């Protein structure tokens, strides 16, 4: 898109692989190609001007495919540590007043995953999400490039139910069906989701974190954050990636595992836990698909840590970070 | 062309389609619609457009090779060698085509002595009104007023035709409308198994093209060929519509459409052409809110179209009693079957015997008695008269078409009874189910006839005088006065009096209905 | 008329007519890429008069549209790949019912529906009744018939009739040939006359404490110029005189302002406030007392009928036996 | 089906009611075979003015 | 196939089965062995089982009523924060023949057969749909709420008359589609609000609903022990061979059948369930609920090896549907359900 | 489809912007403030990029809500006539498909090609939206893409892009009320949800009062250009220097004292100006900063009016954006403190009502 004139769509080329550089290269990805630019001869239909015209393609012969997140945007930082878990891996989403920059982490997080997808809204609904058939071959939507990767969407209220029950589908069951006419198959999408909202127990029950962003306007936050867009502004930079690929890839290696012990102390937790959820009746959801989120996240921070069995900081963090969704 | 039957399918597979091909004097047979018998031979016969991909072909035993300026190349070495692609197809070929299961004169013609000694048996009973009920449906508990009323439509009436080119019909068209589970579908099935052409449709399952016809271009010669839609293939038989309410409007429309002109033209693709379609619709449809709404009308029970719903001859309504003794009663027959898989059912004649007696009988045009013309008169009159105020309203609300829906039904047990003429006993049993078949709204009777006699003094009094009128205090004293001959009592006075003052009060104050003045 | 006279003109109702629209559509041929456009009732006529009938049942497409096309008298349509702006320079000549089917006096506002946004683009508004004139009927009874007659012999109604051919050539020769604009002397007396015309109205938006559904704003002046201009250029002048404005601003006074200010108005509703404190609801008057009670506060009796009519229209007074009492219903 | 050569071009838009003196006439172009899967009319010329 | 072949030479194993099933607590040992990584809702286990083992398949062609649907419907009502649709996943990956389709994901013309031209020859006319290829097999459908009326229309008869009618241009035909349903639904408003009735809550349409044979209303009762017991089971988280041939030798070697008594257990039952469910505010009953019954009790006389039923399967279907609704705790008079 | 700039941009500076503020169009009269906001759009802010991608807006946008007759339209058709790329759609002229852009399944290939809408087309140009109002809701959701980051994404299987729509939108909307009324609070006679109007930089109410002086001026004003004839034209007939020749009709005499500018010259200062490059100074950041949290404090301050928009985190870039505008005005190499503050008074004008 950067390099496209003013007004204009961008122009598409068609190229040819060869034997070892076959399965290099999917769809969505961004790639560096060294090849030889020939024609071919074309015999076909009448055309006006007499002569010998041709259609040109490419020969391929080579083909080249805590940590700070965000850091322009200030505040936020518990939701950029549940970030950062949810990148790293064992479904989040936020709500937020107008004005609160919630666009521009689901960019990020886009720009920073190997595998990602971003939705705008009704720009890509319907065929844009699933897939369709096109002379016959399949061809999927954002939920399938973005297989195990991460995908983001954004003002999730104003999607159309069909999506919206497509996108509970994914996050629940993991995997997408399709039964139209012509259409019949089951596709693979393992891939974790973070929506963005303006202000429901859908978003409750089914997702796993939920983040409220209110904006209190307090003079000594909202002077801040002043001090901090002009500075941004002003010296292109924030006041004073790919190490963080590398750390996340390294990081993804491992598998923690809990022991039969800790178990005893997580269950007097989770008990605890819905006792006092019992005793404030103003609460509104607790169930063992929260102890399951609590668990993922601990095993999310021993990997982090790389230790073999799962400790109690990773316990107790995932406990905090959780209480603080909530609150 | 053939298809697989039902019968034979396996697993999850569509049937399968096969193309049959008539010679000489077996051309005559084998109608659209049938279910036949075919015996002859399969051959193949070859085909063009099979292999997108290289296969077997054929070529010359001669070793002949090209020379120079002549070498043989693709298309002149393919043509030299006299190369064809052998592509094949099956085709059967029918020698003989019979029906796999089988003009009154002919058909009497064709009966055995035995089957006619049959008919003729099952022809003088009268039990054939009440064994047929029973032999269609053994397993359905109650409704004989439906069981009555689809054989009725089955037997069917005559047809007309007056001398100024109008047309007038001879079918009968029954609608059943029920709470769930009132065995409601289970009617549609027996007609559809019964009925030798018959075809049974869902809402929304039936597409405006599946109904109707369609127009396709002849394979060799340059005419056209036409393929018949449910309506078509069920000419001169019964339609079962199942789930009525689903069907789209503009279906509705067209349905209505074969329903009045019994005829559906095509305009399509060069062909201009008109079909006759003489069928007799059944269908069936669920109340707006899923369950029967005793007070109000059939009109506003369900979404059908005005139009219709005057077409339709018979409306039947089922309810569901919540807690009888009936509950024991069909549960006894429920289990009988299943403990009982074939053994609890005692028929009185078997379906091909119904089928034969059906066709004889089908033949028959009796004429209407001169009896019968006054006996008709005076039973709509009464029927009509039944509409007065003086009684609760009616679900329906009587015209001319109760009349002429009166007469068919009449045609329609004759032709049931094979007698030549309509009788007055058909009459009666007409108008005895066409009253039956009318159900009365339930909320209230006395009030109204109270107010309305209020009302009627009140107006005579302004409308033979000019001068003064009288009160309140007045009217209550006239009324009592007038009732003075009917009450025999003080205590049944005053209670009467209480009654009529707190009606008046409530007809000058809620209802609005009488003006209140002061001094 | 108008549409036969105008050497261009168009006829049409609300909705557009049988097979043509209001306004212009554009669409995209799929099998040869070609912007087709197609021709609109507005859109088909330029320097034309449009008449326009039933003017309430517009649809919502065409009334968004109609605000450009009588404000700047183009049209612009956008679609994919494509941004047009369609020239229409029509005259408006339009006809409306009342919102209840006929006109009620004594309501005054709220029986018209239109929103003072359409309203405004207007020149000149004409409210016309069906007034009671008992010696009125048997002229326009005895006009029809005498036309009736006279239309099987002699198309000669009046002795100095133009002939529709000479009268449409004459037109179309005085707007091709010349233009008039004002003259200042004229132009002063003008803008005093709408300073006060604006000042009355604000004072009667005051005084009455209600909103004015017909509003008098600039496009009002500027249609008095025009309409001062037009008279001007019936005569080929290449500038107008103090007459022209005189006339104009009458014509624009008896329309506009009569439609606005829609004494005796106001003395009919003093009269409704009367009566319906007196009437009590269920019993009964006659209406000689009342024609007494208000002819001693010296009001006109054509009022009382008139309101006696209405209430009856309405239907909160009836008859007796004898028309001479009446009684209150609701 | 008319047939306009030269100044005839443009004097006619469609709508127009229109009175036309011409002369009636086949096309020529050569003895060919008749096409399509209907073959019943033999020797017919489509006509023109 | 195979069931259709007499390859069970491995009279061991025959023995075994047999030897087994005369054992009391057998059934139980069956709910126990269908899943091992589920928890402790028996009742929905032992409804599945009844599922698999099937009623039997009569016939009543010479009657004229038509087909009779000996299958078995199942719905399972309840919060997204539940283990039903855990249950739908193990439940198509376990039985051959199965489809799985989720909420508004699939159309009307989806399932049944649709018009087809072949991309390879000339013509393929009609092409079959989700619910035909799981002709006598398992369709487990998710998120129920959001289909729309037109593709329920087609559930409506899919569900009683085991065939599907298709009537379009060039196209009639009849197809079989013999199917057994696993659905799961949601409250409204994603909550079981108890001020709310349960047909208020579910809201489904009568027709729909009746047709199901066992409803599994999901509730949160939190249980200390509940919650001890699942933390415990799914922290510790981190012979199916002689099921798979004994569930094959039951399903394939035996016929129920039931006596006097049974018929008459029956219709008291029927009696009873229609007395209770005449109150406003709880599901209303139906003659099919009669049937439900049937099949219920063929199913357990299946479990048991025995070609006889007997009184305690009728009893313990009836124990089955009156646990399955909460009938039990919920007020007669009131339609809501207490603890 | 340079002496002179440079002479009168370092003799004029503030001059610069007050009159070309003041002869923006001689053809309506009054509303200086919107003549001032139309003049921040055509010259505009300045577009940011930094090291990780992010992308910064730098348009402006604007939202006028008045009674009839306030000549809306006539500013819409002037801004369209004076700027360079400039697109009118109105409410229901074009849906939300023909605006941005839509994908189509070629023929003749078989492949999905992209066909663009308005907002794409009209890529750092202009839009104009008349009756604003009237467009439906579906509509605006789709605008916001375009208005919070200017790039529209498009996706279905078989392609997927993200086009570029950088552009500025005018919008005339009518109050629901038909009139709008003074008792009531703005909110209620709007009738837009916050989002959307913190999407706008600019609201603007406009009335027409009945004061007989103001109406003298209005009508001499009309009369005036209305009797003004073509020079070079016989009456009655039917149908560079950087400052206008002085006219007494278009003018009048009082006027003689001052002039208007040449609309050539006008944009081809206005082009100059929209290539210039300002930077922003470390003398007003602080100031605007603080500027911004006297309002968010003042948020409780202001008792005896109501606010017409919230004031969210946009507030800040729309003051900077502002203040580059006005710096833009005068060719210059640093944003100064009179920019800062002309953009402060535009603000307190536009957000708050009596
Ligand atoms: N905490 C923050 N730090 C820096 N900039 C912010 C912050 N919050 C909001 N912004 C600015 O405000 C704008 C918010 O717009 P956007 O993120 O599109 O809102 P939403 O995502 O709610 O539609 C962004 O351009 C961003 O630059
Ligand atoms: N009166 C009855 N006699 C016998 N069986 C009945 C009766 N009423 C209902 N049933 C049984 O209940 C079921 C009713 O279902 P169905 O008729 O399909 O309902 P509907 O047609 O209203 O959708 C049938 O299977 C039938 O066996
Ligand atoms: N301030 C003004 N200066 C000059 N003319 C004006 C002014 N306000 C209104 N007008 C006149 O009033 C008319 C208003 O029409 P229009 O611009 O369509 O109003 P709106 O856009 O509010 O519907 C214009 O023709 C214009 O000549
Ligand atoms: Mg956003
Ligand atoms: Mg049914
Ligand atoms: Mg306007």
């Amino acid at each position: 898109s950067d390099q496209v004139p003013v007004g204009n769509i961008p122009r598409s080329i068609t190229v040819l692989v060869e034997g070892e550089n076959t399965r290099i290269a999917q769809p969505g990805d961004h790639v560096s190609v060294t090849g030889i630019f020939l024609p071919i001869l074309r015999t076909g239909f009448r055309q006006v001007v007499q002569g010998l015209l041709s259609e040109t393609y490419l020969e391929a012969h080579r083909i080249v495919k805590a940590a700070s997140i965000a850091p322009e945007i200030y505040g936020h930082e518990d939701v950029k540590k549940a970030l950062l878990l949810l990148l790293v891996g064992g479904n989040i989403c936020l709500m937020g007043d107008p004005g609160v920059a919630k666009s521009q982490l689901l960019s990020y997080i886009d720009r920073l995953a190997p595998r990602s997808q971003y939705t705008t809204g009704r720009g890509s609904s319907g065929v844009g999400l699933t897939a369709a058939v096109l002379r016959l071959t399949l061809e999927g939507g954002a939920l399938v490039l973005a297989d195990q990767g991460v995908c983001c969407i954004d003002e999730f209220d104003k999607m159309a139910e069909a999506d919206r029950t497509a996108i509970h589908e994914v996050m629940e069951q993991q995997t997408i069906s399709i039964a139209k006419a012509g259409i019949l198959t089951t596709l693979n999408a393992r891939c974790s989701i973070l929506a963005a909202a303006n202000p429901p127990a859908a978003l409750l029950s089914r997702f796993d974190l939920l983040w409220l962003i209110q904006d209190r306007p307090d003079r000594d936050n909202d002077l801040r954050l002043a001090q901090h867009i002009t500075y941004v502004h002003q010296h292109s930079r924030q006041p004073p990636m790919k190490l963080m690929r590398r750390y996340i890839a390294m990081c993804r290696e491992k598998q923690p595992m809990v022991p039969e012990s800790l178990a005893d102390y997580i269950t007097a937790a989770y008990v605890e836990m819905r006792r006092e959820a019992w005793a404030s009746k103003d609460a509104t959801y607790t169930s063992a698909r929260t102890l399951l989120a609590i668990l993922r996240l601990s095993t999310a921070l021993a990997r982090l840590r790389m230790v073999d069995v799962v400790e109690k900081e990773d316990v107790n963090e995932a406990i905090r970070l959780m209480e603080m969704s909530k609150d | 062309r053939i298809q697989e039957t039902q019968a034979e399918l396996p697993r999850g597979s569509i049937p399968r389609s096969l193309e049959v091909i008539l010679r000489a004097e077996a051309v005559e047979s084998a109608q659209a619609g049938d279910k036949c018998d075919f015996t002859g031979t399969l051959i193949v016969v070859p085909d063009v457009s099979k292999l997108s991909t290289p296969g077997a072909r054929a070529e010359t035993n001669s070793r002949v090779s090209g020379v120079d300026g002549y070498e043989t190349e693709g298309i002149r070495g393919l043509r030299a060698l006299g190369v064809r692609d052998l592509s094949y197809r099956l085709v059967f070929l029918a020698c003989c085509v019979a029906p796999t299961n089988p003009t009154a004169e002919s058909i009497k013609n064709q009966m055995t002595v035995k089957e006619w000694e049959k008919v003729f048996e099952m022809s003088q009973d009268k039990n054939l009104y009440h064994n047929l009920c029973t032999s269609l449906f053994p397993t359905i508990h109650g409704n004989d007023e439906v069981k009555r009323g689809v054989l009725l439509m089955l037997f069917g009436g005559v047809p007309k035709t007056t001398g100024e080119g109008t047309s007038l019909r001879g079918d009968i068209n029954v609608c059943i409308v029920g709470d769930p589970s009132t065995a409601k579908s289970q009617f549609l099935k027996h007609v559809e198994e019964f009925s030798p052409r018959a075809v049974y449709t869902s809402g929304k399952a039936s597409s405006a093209a599946g109904l109707t016809a369609a127009v396709v271009r002849d394979e060799e010669s340059h005419e056209f060929v036409i393929e018949a839609g449910a309506l078509m293939l069920a000419d001169n038989g019964v339609c079962c519509i199942d789930e009525f309410d689903k069907m789209d409007v503009r279906d509705q429309v067209a349905i209505h459409e074969a329903m009045e002109q019994q005829t559906i033209s095509i305009t399509k693709a060069g062909v201009k052409a008109t079909l006759n379609a003489r069928t007799s619709i059944l269908a069936a449809a669920n109340p707006i809110s899923g369950h029967y709404d005793r007070s109000k009308s059939l009109k506003q029970n369900i979404n059908l179209s005005a139009p219709i719903m005057s077409r339709f001859d018979l409306f039947f309504i089922l309810v569901d009693e919540c807690n009888e003794v009936t509950d024991y009663a069909i549960a006894r027959r429920i289990v009988d079957l299943h403990s009982r898989i074939e053994e609890s059912i005692d028929r009185v004649y078997s379906l091909d015997d119904i089928r034969r007696y059906l066709l004889f009988a089908r033949q028959f045009k009796p004429k209407i008695s001169k009896e019968s013309e006054d006996f008709i008169v005076e039973q709509y009159k009464h029927l009509r008269q039944r509409d007065g105020s003086g009684v609760t309203k009616s679900s329906w609300r009587i015209t001319v078409r109760q009349l002429e829906s009166m007469i068919r039904l009449s045609e329609a047990m004759a032709r049931m009874h094979c007698c030549d003429e309509v009788q007055p006993k058909h009459v009666k049993e007409a108008f005895r189910l066409l009253n039956k078949s009318i159900i009365r709204v339930e909320t209230f009777s006395e009030y109204c006839r109270i107010s309305n006699l209020i009302v009627l003094h009140l107006r005579k009094v302004e409308e033979e005088e000019d001068e003064s009128a009288l009160k309140r205090s007045e009217l209550v004293n006239w009324y009592l006065k007038e009732i003075e001959s009917e009450i025999d009592s003080e205590e049944e006075l005053i209670n009467k009096k209480r009654i009529i003052e707190k009606v008046i009060h409530r007809l000058t104050h809620y209802d609005h209905v009488l003006i209140e003045l002061t001094q | 008329f108008v549409e036969k006279c105008s050497p261009i003109g168009v006829y049409t109702s609300g909705k557009g007519s049988s097979a043509a629209g209001l306004t212009a559509s554009v669409m995209r041929d799929p099998s040869s890429r070609n912007f087709i456009m197609e021709g609109g009732a507005m859109v088909l006529a330029d320097g034309g008069v449009v008449c326009i009938d039933e003017f309430d049942k517009m649809r919502e497409d065409d009334r968004v549209a109609i605000h450009e096309a009588m404000e700047q008298q183009t049209i612009s349509i956008a679609k994919a790949g494509i941004t047009t702006t369609l020239n229409s320079r029509c005259s408006v000549l339009a006809a409306a019912n009342s919102v209840f089917g006929r006109w009620d006096e004594t309501k005054g506002e709220d029986n018209i529906d239109f929103m003072p946004t359409i309203l405004s683009r207007f020149d000149m508004i004409f409210i016309v009744k069906d007034e009671h004139n008992e010696e009125r009927d048997v002229m326009l009874a005895k006009h029809v018939i005498t036309l009736h007659v006279s239309a099987l012999t002699q198309t000669q109604a009046v002795e100095g009739e133009i002939d529709l051919a000479k009268l449409k050539k004459f037109i179309a020769y005085c707007r091709v040939k010349c233009g008039p604009r004002l003259s200042a002397e004229a132009a002063e007396k003008l803008k005093n006359r709408y300073i006060i015309m604006r000042s009355g109205a604000r004072q009667h938006e005051r005084d009455s404490d209600r909103r004015s559904s017909i509003p008098i704003t600039v496009r009002q002046l500027e249609a008095i110029v025009r309409i001062a201009e037009a008279l001007s250029k019936m005569k080929l002048q290449p500038f107008a005189t103090e007459a022209d404005v005189e006339e104009a601003l009458r014509l624009f006074q008896v329309s506009t302002l009569d439609a606005a200010l829609s004494e005796d108005q106001e003395m009919l509703s003093r009269i409704e406030k009367q009566l319906k404190r007196r009437f009590a609801i269920g019993s009964q008057v006659s209406e000689h007392s009342i024609i007494k009670d208000f002819t001693k506060q010296k009001y006109p009796e054509h009022a009382i009928h008139k309101v006696l009519q209405l209430m009856l229209r309405r239907g909160e007074i009836q008859h007796r036996m004898q028309r001479k009492v009446l009684y209150r219903l609701k | 089906q008319l047939y306009c050569d030269r100044y005839l071009c443009d004097k006619v838009v469609p709508g127009n009611r229109v009175t036309i003196m011409g002369i009636y006439s086949i096309k020529k172009f050569g003895l060919t075979t008749s096409r399509g899967r209907d073959r019943v009319g033999v020797g017919i010329r489509s006509s023109y003015i | 196939d195979e069931e259709a072949e007499q390859k069970l030479f491995s009279e061991k194993r025959v023995e075994l089965l047999k030897e087994l099933s005369r054992k009391p607590d057998i059934y139980e040992r069956l709910a126990s062995a269908l899943a091992p990584s589920i928890y402790e809702h028996e009742d929905i286990k032992k409804g599945i089982l009844l599922q698999l083992f099937g009623g039997t398949r009569k016939d009543f062609s010479h009657t004229g009523r038509g087909k009779f649907r000996a299958e078995i419907n199942i719905l399972l009502c309840g919060d997204p924060g539940t283990s039903k649709s855990q249950l739908l996943q193990y439940v198509y990956n376990l039985v051959p023949r199965g489809q799985y389709t989720s909420g508004k994901g699939s159309s009307a013309v989806g399932l049944t057969a649709y018009v087809m031209k072949d991309p390879e020859t000339r013509q393929l006319v009609l092409q079959t749909g989700a619910l035909v290829l799981s002709d006598n097999g398992i369709c487990c459908i998710d998120e129920f709420d959001k289909m729309n009326e037109s593709t329920r229309s087609v559930l409506h008869e899919v569900m009683e008359q085991q065939t599907l009618s298709i009537a379009k241009a060039g196209i009639i035909c009849q197809l079989n589609a013999r199917t057994s349903v696993l659905a799961a639904a949601n409250p409204i408003e994603s909550q079981w609000n108890p001020k709310k009735t349960t047909i208020e809550n579910i809201q489904l349409p009568h027709t729909l609903l009746s047709r199901f044979d066992l409803i599994f209303l999901m509730l949160d009762p939190q249980d200390e022990a509940y919650d001890r017991r699942l933390a415990h089971h799914l922290v510790a988280l981190y012979d199916m061979a002689v099921l798979k041939d004994y569930i094959a030798y039951a399903h394939s070697t035996i016929m129920p059948r039931l006596s006097e008594e049974a018929s008459q257990a029956l219709i008291e039952a029927y009696v009873d369930m229609r007395k209770i469910g005449s109150s406003r505010g709880m599901v209303s009953a139906y003659p099919r609920q009669l049937e439900s019954l049937i099949r219920l009790a063929e199913a357990h006389a299946k479990v048991r090896l025995s070609n006889k039923v007997e009184a305690i399967d009728v009893e313990e279907a009836k124990r089955l549907h009156r646990e399955a609704l909460k009938q039990s705790a919920t007020d007669p008079r009131t339609g809501i359900v207490d603890i | 489809s340079i002496a002179k700039i440079k002479k009168f941009s370092k003799t004029r500076s503030k001059d610069i912007f007050d009159q070309l503020a003041k002869s923006l169009a001689p053809s309506i009269h009054g509303h200086d403030y919107v003549k001032k906001a139309i003049l921040c759009l055509l010259l505009g802010g300045v577009e940011r990029d930094l090291e990780n991608g992010s992308h910064i807006r730098g348009d402006i946008n604007i939202l006028l809500i008045g009674d009839p007759s306030v000549a809306k339209s006539q500013l819409l058709r002037y801004v369209l006539c004076t700027a360079p790329r400039a697109i009118p759609t109105t409410g229901r002229g074009s849906s939300g498909v023909g605006l941005t852009a839509a994908v189509t399944t070629d023929q003749e290939t078989g492949e999905r090609r992209l066909e663009a809408g308005a907002m794409v087309l009209a890529d750092r140009g202009v839009v104009c939206i008349d009756e604003f109002d009237k467009m439906s809701d579906m509509d605006r959701t789709a605008i916001h893409e375009v208005m919070e980051q200017g790039r529209v994404t498009i996706a279905k299987a078989g392609i997927h892009a993200r086009l570029n729509a950088r552009c500025s939108v005018l919008a005339a909307a009518n109050p629901v009320y038909g009139r709008y009324d003074q008792y009531k609070t703005p909110m209620e006679n709007i009738g837009l949800q916050d989002s959307l109007l913190s999407r706008f930089d600019l609201l603007f109410i406009m009335l027409d009062q009945m004061d007989p002086e103001q109406d003298r001026e209005i009508s001499d004003h009309v009369l005036r250009m209305h009797r003004y004839r073509a020079p070079g034209e016989q009456d009655g007939d039917a149908m560079t220097q950087i400052y206008e020749k002085h006219d007494n009709l278009l003018h009048g005499t009082k006027k003689k004292k001052e002039k208007m500018v040449s609309a050539a010259f006008m944009k081809k200062y206005i082009h100059v100006a929209k290539i210039i490059k300002p930077v922003l100074t470390q003398e007003s950041a602080t100031y605007i900063a603080e500027e911004y949290s006297r309002l968010r404090s003042q948020d409780s301050m202001s008792s005896d009016t109501a606010r017409t928009s919230p004031v969210t985190a946009r507030t800040l870039e729309t003051l900077i954006r502002l203040a580059t505008a006005h710096a833009k005005a005068r060719m210059s190499k640093t944003v100064d403190l009179q920019d800062a503050e002309e953009a402060v008074e535009l603000v307190q004008y536009a957000y708050f009502k009596k």
